[PDB]
DNA sequence: TGTTTAGCTAAACA
DNA sequence: TGTTTAGCTAAACA
């Protein structure tokens, strides 16, 4: 499944516009790995609810596990342009393998 | 021991002379800069002219046409120079490119002229100093697709040889060549080529598959 | 604030999901240049209900509206390649206002 | 007209602008001129001083390409005129007209006049340059590291690209050391002004 | 049992 | 008067 340490999830929430109701259900869910359908039940909430509220937090958190530099987008554009943005990702997640591989191979 | 002080009044440019006057070595800051430079020191390239056959007593500029202008804007009666009577078309051609002075558009309209003639690249690239191939590249321009031409002419690419590489890839895939053109914000360079005919063999290829 | 024609309005709504009302809403709004808070009032509705009516068919209109080889991509990028990203969204986001005010002008 | 002077009589200046690897004097440039003069002979004569320190003797004012080009060419001789009253500031403009100084050249020029305590302004009028002009060029002189790498190895050549680099990089230099550290990378006016926009798009939702 | 997305509200904001 | 976006339901879906 989707799960997250008690650190991770802290960085994910941080500046996040959520309210508590949200960040019980999370923490539940993607840190303590408890079923969705347990908070529908005792919150009185729809399953729909429930994996919204999972959702918002486990997107807050893949936005900020980003290397540091980097940033998703999202776009409709020309093909050429198409074909750059992916020629562009290529060249990014190797320079990437080699910044895991070298700070692997120092510790 | 020197050259000799002509009267500007008894100068002309010759108006076969294979620089065109939107050439930017004519533009009003390129004059003035050399009008200033005259005023303070002097000219001190001397020009070449050659007389008129057409017109006893008046004379040709066969180099230094900017000078001539500079030497006007700056106010002087004369200009120092030394007559060479022995002085054609080409050796205008050659001097010029010695100087870097021409457009890419210049060389390809003075070789169109000569091809005009019946001559043939061979002896053209001769007669300039060139290669084969140097010719080979300029004739290109000479009848370029509509809207690689605007390109040129607007000034989006300069290189001749990205120039080449663009008709080339417009042979192959014309309205995707064109669309990329038609993006504004899109830079002309090598580089740019270079990614635009990847892009192109990315497409033909999932036309076959 | 804008509009559709009737033809531009039929093309947003075709095989998209949603129902009478939402479609009653925008035709109303975006065709008859009624204004939104007409809806609201006559069907009980927040003003944000009916915004959202019109949004939705307004977004599957430039998504039809869209010139061939467009195409959503997704990626992570360094950060300056993400911002040219986004200049030519916008650049192309222009050009598909001129196409939609031509086809309504031809009309 | 001119006189023919013997080439074993004439000797290049040694503080001319342009140094040993200036393009003009690659064995291409050189046997391309030479070729021609070979066939029409030299039609634009040379500038020469009467060598002050060492009688009967001259230096180049202008025209050391077509100086080699004789040698290649075989030649005895070569046409000239003597102009006594020829500096090395008369030197970078006739080289600047000619537009055949690096921006290198211009720059370590711009360095030796400044160092005998000229100033910009009279540095600008002996070469009939503007002051923005001499300033672009002293940029150069000292550039950040990495904008110098990719000056030097021809990554970019454009004094005013260069300038618009060291600009950005004053003001956000991580920034544009990782725009640099890309091999892809192309530096043109164009790119180095998207950079320049994506930095200010940052400094305001650093704002924000 | 969890995901998706039209459709709704609230309520700050434009 | 219209926009935005967390948060809720419903209900089709796997």
């Amino acid at each position: 499944k989707k799960r997250l340490t008690e650190s991770q999830f802290q960085e994910a929430i941080q500046g996040l516009e959520v309210g508590q109701q949200t960040i019980e259900i999370a923490r539940g869910v993607l840190v303590d790995g408890k079923p969705q359908a347990t908070f529908a039940t005792s919150l009185g909430l729809t399953r729909g609810a429930v994996s919204q509220a999972v959702h918002r937090v486990w997107a807050a958190f893949e936005d900020k596990n980003l290397p540091e530099g980097y940033a998703r987008v999202t776009a409709v554009l020309p093909e050429h342009q198409a074909y750059i943005v992916r020629k562009w990702e290529a060249d990014a997640k190797k320079k990437q393998e080699t910044k895991r591989k070298l700070a692997a191979a120092l510790e | 021991s020197g050259p000799i002080e002509l009267d500007l009044d008894l100068i002309d440019e010759d108006p076969h002379q294979p620089r065109t006057a939107d050439n930017p070595g004519f533009s009003p800051e390129s004059i003035a800069e050399i009008g200033a430079t005259i005023k303070e020191r002097g000219v001190k390239s001397p020009i070449s002219v050659r007389e008129n056959q057409e017109q006893p007593g008046r004379y040709i500029i066969n180099h230094g046409a900017r000078r001539y202008r500079g030497s006007k804007w700056a106010g002087k009666k004369s200009i120092p120079a030394f007559i060479d009577n022995d002085y054609n078309e080409a050796d205008q051609v050659i001097e010029n490119l010695q100087r870097n002075e021409l457009t890419p558009r210049e060389i390809a309209d003075f070789i169109g002229r000569e091809l005009a003639k019946g001559k043939k690249k061979g002896d053209i690239a001769k007669e300039i100093g060139k290669s084969p191939a140097f010719i080979t590249q300029h004739v290109t321009l000479l009848d370029l697709p509509e809207k690689i031409a605007d390109a040129f002419n607007t000034g989006r690419v300069r290189d001749v040889t990205v120039v080449n590489e663009l008709v080339t890839a417009f042979k192959k895939r014309p309205e995707e060549v064109e669309a990329w053109l038609d993006d504004d914000t899109q830079e002309i360079t090598r580089g740019t080529v270079k990614l635009l005919r990847e892009f192109l063999d990315e497409k033909k290829l999932a036309a076959a598959l």
